[PDB]
């Protein structure tokens, strides 16, 4: 009987595909006249079809890559397959929808970044004491979960200028706790100390030779060194296959953008690297503190995990900052960090818990939906997240492509890549919209009205400027 | 809407002077209207940045604009078995510039003090200071209202309790019509903030040179508080001033606190006596809502309206990201003695990092329709991130949520063109309240004349 | 208005305490500093100390510490000088100041606190008549009040009649008592033709005692 | 401390007049200064500050001047109100510290006294005291010495002066010396003289009475 594909009325082969997905064309010469070129492919060949002229395309997807996922991240150059399949081809002709499969893995032993950036400030006096020995008890215990394992550290405490920073007598400018009996360090805003570095004794070396500074406002200038040491690639030494944990400990309030005014510093953050040979921030005093928006650009952009290790009487601020900067981590510092191991390792099991979906370069006609595949081989629709993982656990998500109509570019391709992970999946899109009897047109037929015509897939149609 | 965008007029400061950094219109004795534009990086006498202040005459050609001359020498004074000092190297003269009657009012938030006795002293900390000129006369006063003479040691021993060392008086400014001068002070009293208010003719008759410290008596300043709701709160960071409790005989006071609550921001309008009558409280930590406040009503029913400003408030987007755009809040002052409720209306940024709402100039009635209205500025808005001045009009329910008018930098990148801003003023004598847009990044201000409308 | 005023005249013995105020009108006493001076005929003005009432510091010249105490209450807006151990050098008129403008000067002054130390009773005076020895065309009358304490009193002629052409000397202390003296002149046509008197008031005992000037 | 040395003690000058009072410190003290004014009997009133500035109501016949350690107060054409003390006083040091103070008097001509001798009175001598009274009635200028005379030999211990301040009618002043006696050594003597020394007379005024004659 007539379906959509007859009752339309299709006038050439490219018309006929595009009213549904089941529509097919019959481009045989040797057709009645009564009957239609467009229908079933079961009612062509039912009416004597040719089956070399029969255009039906059929929405596919096969894979290019299928590297499997890789039980250890330890060891290789970085040959570590965490997304599975790397590669697929996508055909989809108009309103048509395929469907295919992602597999995600946290894999096991995957190399790990720690960069310590603390506060040095008056406060902290303690805590420098506690840490002396927190490289080689560090790496003890993550010697449990990874065997590539690099540690650097920087310091930081505020703008070393007015009103930040005493400035009067001249002795205070060498020596700020001159008017107590102790001495500590001139002003500094950040300073890098350690690039990372799996000799975990130079940490604790390093560390054992630093020493506090003091300056006048309990806000301090740590959004400073966070954006420095994210994005000084080379200095602080983060690698491109690894877990990076920027580690801020602090037990007081944090400056802000446009804090800097009260300085006379109104130049915006430029989110670029300012630390030099020297390994101090020269752009201290002459830029302004970054804005949470920035910070948030530069660690999705550098792969950084930024982690608030910050005392009880700040938490609830620091939790705060957290939700407007997604993907930052809070830990409940002591007053002289003597627990900032355990909150370490606890962080860096929360931050491998979680497997987030992202989607880039996804053309505008192209709209997806996934499900999601946690614990244990239970399907949540409409979900492209898991959480409470641990490392070693393997999820998978159902994802269907469903596109309108028909584009005018017909190769595409987007990525699908969970949250930090190195790996991802490229989907080659291609739209088979056309007929392949139109590659071999007639144009100018005299078959068609005296040449004021084409003839294609067994039609005429009209020329161009008709 | 009807701003002239083709004809501008262009003023021209010194190379790195930050010329318009701050500015504002000036009536001289006869109703001549000039621009009187702050430079906060102007060079001094010792070759060493101390900030100047220009006073531009009117020209549709612009130009160049002499100075204001201040004093530019540090001062010392031993009196009393003590040692008082200023320090005006990189003070920021023309941080912030206000006229009001014949009076120019310029500040230098960053001027630093100390005081020495024997081996102690105050600490040398920027009490800020601001100049003010009659210039037709040349009349020249001071007015540092946080200078004092107390040791270093004894706001150890009281716990830093009025600790007014790095107030930054100056840091902004208003005059009521009536003549007092209200600074606001974002470092008064440890970093909390606090306003300092003088009727400018007492400032003027109670100033000799060479004191360095003397009493106003007529003066009035806001006071401390030990809730850590204040602390690093920057009260005073912006004002302006309104009529907002139905009493015409009071002026009240609107005070931004972009800080307030560990960053979450606030507004805050307050009568003569600093007594608080309102607080709008920000939408979102760090935004620094309060940034700039600005007071006119836009909805044609005599009550004057609040706008604030948050010009790093990000915007809640897709797939649960955030975008740093800037916000502006209108609110419509209720019909006789009730709470400001929520926002009217909410004005939202649309390039990132362009600090929509960094500046928020009245300006007056622009088209003539019977509704005063406003220019919100984005001073790195714009698809090239130049900057944009966007004007927004006045209507019965408040203000149009779209802008009828959107003025492009014609500065290069890194202009802040918009930074500040200022209204309302009929400069040309046309009929039509006219707009100058400061570009210290350029050193350059510029003019914008209203024209009928098209 | 900026005005000082100060307490009234006191009158105390040598060992004891005095304490002086200063109370503010028209201003709060919080505003500046406030001094205390004290001044002597002789000595002439001398500088005691100042306190700020906002926080109670006070400075003092190292030749009044231990005499000297200035306090302040800003309730009732009025600033203390406490004197102890008080001396015969003590008698003095102790003025309060605050500045105009000037954090340091000297410009406003209260009407001043009289001070007198003495070991003395109320004792009333000895009038004497003072009539000339036994011929020209002027003629000089005289009266001496003799003996007194305390200061002051009042001395006419006729009961306020004979006004013109009169002297009347300040006291002066003698041995803790006080003399005065004064003196009045007519032509010889008036006396001793017409009865000239001598009319003294010492209120302090309440005596109004009158002395008719008799020839010789 | 500092040292202040106002200079003059007294001056006698007329209405209209333009007159000068100085005051020298010990050290330099860079315009620290101030000048008051002391009406006959009243309090102060501030009259100059730092120097050079006009106290509020003050008027501008007023000057002040000076710098680092020599200052200078100056009054164009004198008032009738004018005429009184005034004082200078330091205050760039603690302890504050004043000057000596100078006096405006009023010039006029030269007069000599009106002397008067009283011997003690009846009263006065039946109860065990004598006082032998000197007046020295409207001359000018103040400058005067008294001496007093038992039997032609001074006498110098039991004396007691007093003096007046410029009248407000003729601008002169007047003297009282009183020497007290007892009554047993009052009459161990019979001749009793008080001698005025003044500038209008090389030959001292002498008046006297000898006890019991009369
Ligand atoms: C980090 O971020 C959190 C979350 O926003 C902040 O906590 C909020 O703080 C504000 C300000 O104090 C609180 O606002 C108040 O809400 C109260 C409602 O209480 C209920 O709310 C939650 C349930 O969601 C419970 O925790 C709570 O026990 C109650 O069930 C109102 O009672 C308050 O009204 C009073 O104060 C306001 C001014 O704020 C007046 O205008 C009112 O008229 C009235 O007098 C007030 O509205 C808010 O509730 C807090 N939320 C939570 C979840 O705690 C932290 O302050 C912030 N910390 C830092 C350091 O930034
Ligand atoms: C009674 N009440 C006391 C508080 N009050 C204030 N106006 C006030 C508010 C806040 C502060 C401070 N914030 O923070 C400073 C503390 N500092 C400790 C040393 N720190 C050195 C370093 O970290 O290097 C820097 C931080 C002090 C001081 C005063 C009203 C009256
Ligand atoms: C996600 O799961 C849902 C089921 O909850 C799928 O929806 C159903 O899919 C079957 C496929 O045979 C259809 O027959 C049903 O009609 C669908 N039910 C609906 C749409 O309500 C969905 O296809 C899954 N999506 C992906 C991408 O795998
Ligand atoms: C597409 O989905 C169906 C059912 O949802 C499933 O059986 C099939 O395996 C999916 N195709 C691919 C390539 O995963
Ligand atoms: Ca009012
Ligand atoms: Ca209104
Ligand atoms: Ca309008
Ligand atoms: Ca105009
Ligand atoms: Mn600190
Ligand atoms: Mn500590
Ligand atoms: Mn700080």
């Amino acid at each position: 009987g007539p379906n959509i594909c007859t009752t339309r009325g299709v006038s050439s082969c490219q018309q006929c595909l595009a009213v549904s997905p089941m529509c097919a064309w019959c481009s045989d010469e040797a057709l009645p006249l009564g009957s239609p070129r467009c229908d079933l492919k079961e009612n062509l060949l039912k009416d004597n079809c040719a089956p070399e002229s029969i255009e039906f395309p059929v929405s596919e997807a096969r894979v290019l890559e299928d590297r499997p996922l890789s039980d250890k991240g330890s060891g290789d150059s970085s040959q570590v397959t965490q997304v599975s399949p790397q590669r697929i081809a996508l055909r989809l002709r108009p309103d048509d929808s395929k469907n295919f499969s992602i597999q995600v893995r946290q894999v096991e032993d995957y190399p790990v970044d720690i960069y310590y950036l603390m506060d040095l400030s008056y406060s902290m006096k303690d805590d420098l004491w506690s840490i002396q020995n927190l490289g080689t008890k560090l790496a003890t215990q993550m010697r449990k979960l990874t065997s590539n394992l690099r540690i650097g550290f920087g310091a930081f405490v505020d703008k070393p200028v007015s009103p930040y920073m005493y400035i009067s007598p001249p002795e205070a400018l060498e020596n700020p706790c001159y008017d107590m009996k102790t001495t500590c360090l001139p002003m500094f805003g950040y300073k890098h100390v350690l690039t990372l570095t799996d000799q975990v004794t130079r940490f604790n070396e390093e560390v054992k030779k630093q020493s506090v500074s003091r300056n006048r406002d309990a806000p301090e200038g740590g959004f400073d060194a966070i954006m420095q040491a994210t994005v000084c690639d080379e200095k602080i030494g983060w690698r491109n296959d690894a877990s990076h944990l920027l580690v801020f400990t602090t037990d007081a309030k944090t400056h802000i953008a446009l804090d800097g005014r009260l300085a006379g510093i109104v130049q915006p953050n430029d989110g670029q690297c300012h630390v030099g040979s020297d390994n101090h921030y020269s752009a201290s005093t002459t830029m302004d503190y970054p804005s949470l928006g920035l910070m948030t650009e530069k660690l999705s952009q550098k792969n950084i995990n930024l982690i608030f290790a910050v005392t009880e009487n700040v938490v609830n601020l620091y939790q705060n900052y957290s939700e407007l900067i997604p993907g930052t981590t809070v830990g409940v510092l002591s007053m002289d960090s003597s627990n900032v191991l355990q909150l370490i390792v606890d962080a860096y099991g929360k931050i491998r818990s979680k497997v987030e979906l992202e989607v880039r370069d996804l053309p505008e006609e192209l709209s997806l939906s996934f499900n999601a595949t946690c614990l244990n081989n239970e399907v949540i629709p409409g979900l492209k997240s898991c959480m409470g993982l641990k490392i070693g656990d393997t999820v998978s998500f159902s994802i269907e492509a469903k596109v309108r109509g028909c584009p005018q570019e017909k190769e595409k391709s987007f990525t699908i890549k969970p949250v930090g992970f190195k790996d991802s999946l490229i989907v080659q899109v291609t739209f088979d919209c056309d007929c392949a009897c139109q590659a071999q047109a007639e144009p100018n037929s005299h078959r068609c009205n005296n040449g004021n015509g084409t003839f294609e897939c067994g039609v005429c149609r009209c020329g161009p400027g008709w | 809407l009807n701003l002239d965008p083709v004809q501008l007029t262009f003023y021209a400061g010194p190379n790195g002077s930050q010329f318009g950094f701050s500015l504002d219109f000036h009536k001289d004795s006869h109703g001549r209207v000039a621009i009187v534009v702050g430079a906060p990086r102007t060079l001094g006498p010792s070759q060493e940045e101390t900030g100047g202040v220009f006073l531009c005459p009117w020209r549709a050609e612009g130009g160049q604009c002499p100075s204001l001359l201040f004093d530019l020498r540090d001062e010392t004074r031993n009196v009393g078995s003590q040692t008082l000092q200023t320090f005006k190297a990189r003070q920021g003269l023309g941080a912030s510039v206000v006229s009001w009657s014949d009076v120019i009012v310029a500040c230098a938030p960053w001027q630093h003090w100390n005081v020495l006795e024997k081996t102690e002293e105050a600490e040398k900390t920027p009490v800020g200071s601001c100049f003010l000129a009659q210039p037709e006369s040349g009349r020249r006063a001071e007015y540092s209202p946080c200078r004092g003479n107390t040791l270093s040691r004894i706001y150890v021993e009281n716990d830093f309790s009025w600790d007014k060392r790095y107030c930054e008086a100056g840091f902004s400014s208003v005059v009521t019509q009536a003549g007092e001068l209200v600074l606001g002070a974002p470092g008064g009293y440890y970093f909390l903030g606090l306003l300092a208010q003088a009727p400018v003719a007492d400032i003027f008759s109670s100033y000799r040179p060479g004191i360095l410290l003397w009493h106003v008596s007529s003066q009035s300043l806001s006071f401390d508080s030990s809730n850590p709701e204040y602390f690093d709160g920057y009260w005073g960071y912006s004002v302006a001033v309104g009529e907002f409790d139905g009493d015409l005989n009071t002026t009240e006071y609107v005070v931004g606190a972009p800080t307030w609550s560990w960053t979450l921001g606030a507004v805050e309008i307050l009568d003569s006596y600093y007594q608080r009558l309102h607080r709008l409280r920000g939408e979102q930590m760090a935004s620094y809502f309060g940034h700039s406040v600005a007071v006119t009503d836009v909805n044609g029913d005599g009550r004057h309206d609040l706008l604030v400003g948050a010009p790093l408030y990000m915007e809640s987007r897709a797939d649960r990201k955030l975008a740093e755009v800037g916000r502006v809040y209108l609110f419509l002052q209720p019909r006789g003695p009730h709470a400001l409720g929520a926002p009217s209306l909410l004005l939202t940024g649309t390039q990132l990092y362009g600090r929509f709402g960094s500046a928020i100039a009245p300006l007056g009635d622009l088209d003539r329709d019977g509704y005063n209205d406003i220019a919100v500025a984005a001073p790195y808005g714009g698809p090239s991130g130049r900057g944009q001045v966007l004007v927004f009009l006045g209507q019965s329910e408040g203000l149009r949520s779209r802008p009828s008018q959107v003025l492009d930098s014609p500065f290069p990148t890194g202009s802040a063109f918009g930074f500040s801003l200022r209204g309302a003023v009929d400069i040309d004598d046309n009929g039509y309240p006219d707009l100058i847009v400061g570009a210290y990044g350029a050193n350059q201000v510029a003019v914008y004349r209203a024209q009928p409308v098209v | 208005e900026v005005q000082l005023q100060q307490s009234g005249a006191e009158l105390v013995k040598p060992g004891a305490s005095v304490k002086l105020s200063c109370t503010a009108s028209g201003f709060n006493i919080k505003d500046t500093y406030v001094h205390w001076v004290k001044q002597r005929p002789e000595q002439g003005l001398e500088w005691i100390g100042r306190i700020d009432p906002a926080n109670g510091y006070t400075k003092y010249d190292p030749k009044f510490q231990g005499k000297a105490t200035i306090t302040a209450d800003t309730s009732s807006n009025t600033a203390y000088l406490q004197l102890s151990s008080l001396t015969s050098e003590d008698t003095a008129v102790y003025y309060c100041v605050r500045p105009l403008y000037d954090y340091y000067a000297m410009d406003y002054w209260g009407q001043g606190t009289s001070v007198t130390v003495s070991s003395a009773k109320t004792t009333a005076p000895s009038v004497y008549p003072l009539a000339p020895v036994c011929t020209g065309s002027s003629v000089t009358l005289g009266c001496l009040v003799k003996g007194y304490f305390p200061e002051p009193v009042t001395l006419t002629w006729n009961s306020g009649s004979l006004s013109s052409g009169v002297h009347t000397f300040p006291a002066v202390l003698q041995s803790d008592l006080y003399t005065l003296s004064s003196s009045v002149t007519v032509t010889s046509s008036t006396w001793p033709s017409q009865s000239i008197t001598c009319n003294v008031a010492h209120p302090a005992s309440s005596t109004k005692v009158d002395k008719k000037i008799e020839p010789r | 401390d500092i040292l202040m040395t106002q200079s003059p003690s007294s001056m006698s000058v007329s209405l209209g007049d333009t007159v000068s009072i100085t005051c020298h410190a010990s050290q330099g003290i860079s315009s620290n200064i101030g000048w008051l004014q002391q009406k006959p009997g009243k309090s102060f009133m501030g009259l100059i500050y730092y120097g050079t500035n006009l106290v509020d109501g003050v008027p501008s016949r007023f000057s002040g001047s000076g710098s680092g350690a020599d200052y200078s107060l100056t009054i164009s054409s004198l008032d009738s109100e004018d005429f009184a003390d005034y004082y200078c006083v330091q205050y760039a040091q603690l302890p504050y510290t004043f000057g000596g103070g100078t006096k405006l008097e009023i010039k006029r001509a030269d007069a000599a006294p009106t002397v008067s001798i009283f011997p003690p009175s009846s009263e006065q001598l039946t109860s065990g005291g004598a006082s032998v009274v000197c007046f020295l009635n409207n001359f000018y200028p103040k400058d005067i010495n008294v001496k007093w005379k038992i039997d032609g030999s001074e006498r110098q211990n039991g004396v007691l002066n007093s003096w007046t301040d410029q009248d407000s009618k003729d601008s002169t002043y007047s003297m009282s010396s009183t020497l007290t006696l007892t009554k047993d050594e009052y009459e161990r003597h019979n001749s009793y003289t008080c001698e005025a020394t003044h500038k209008t007379s090389t030959s001292p005024i002498v008046k006297s009475f000898n006890r019991n004659e009369c």
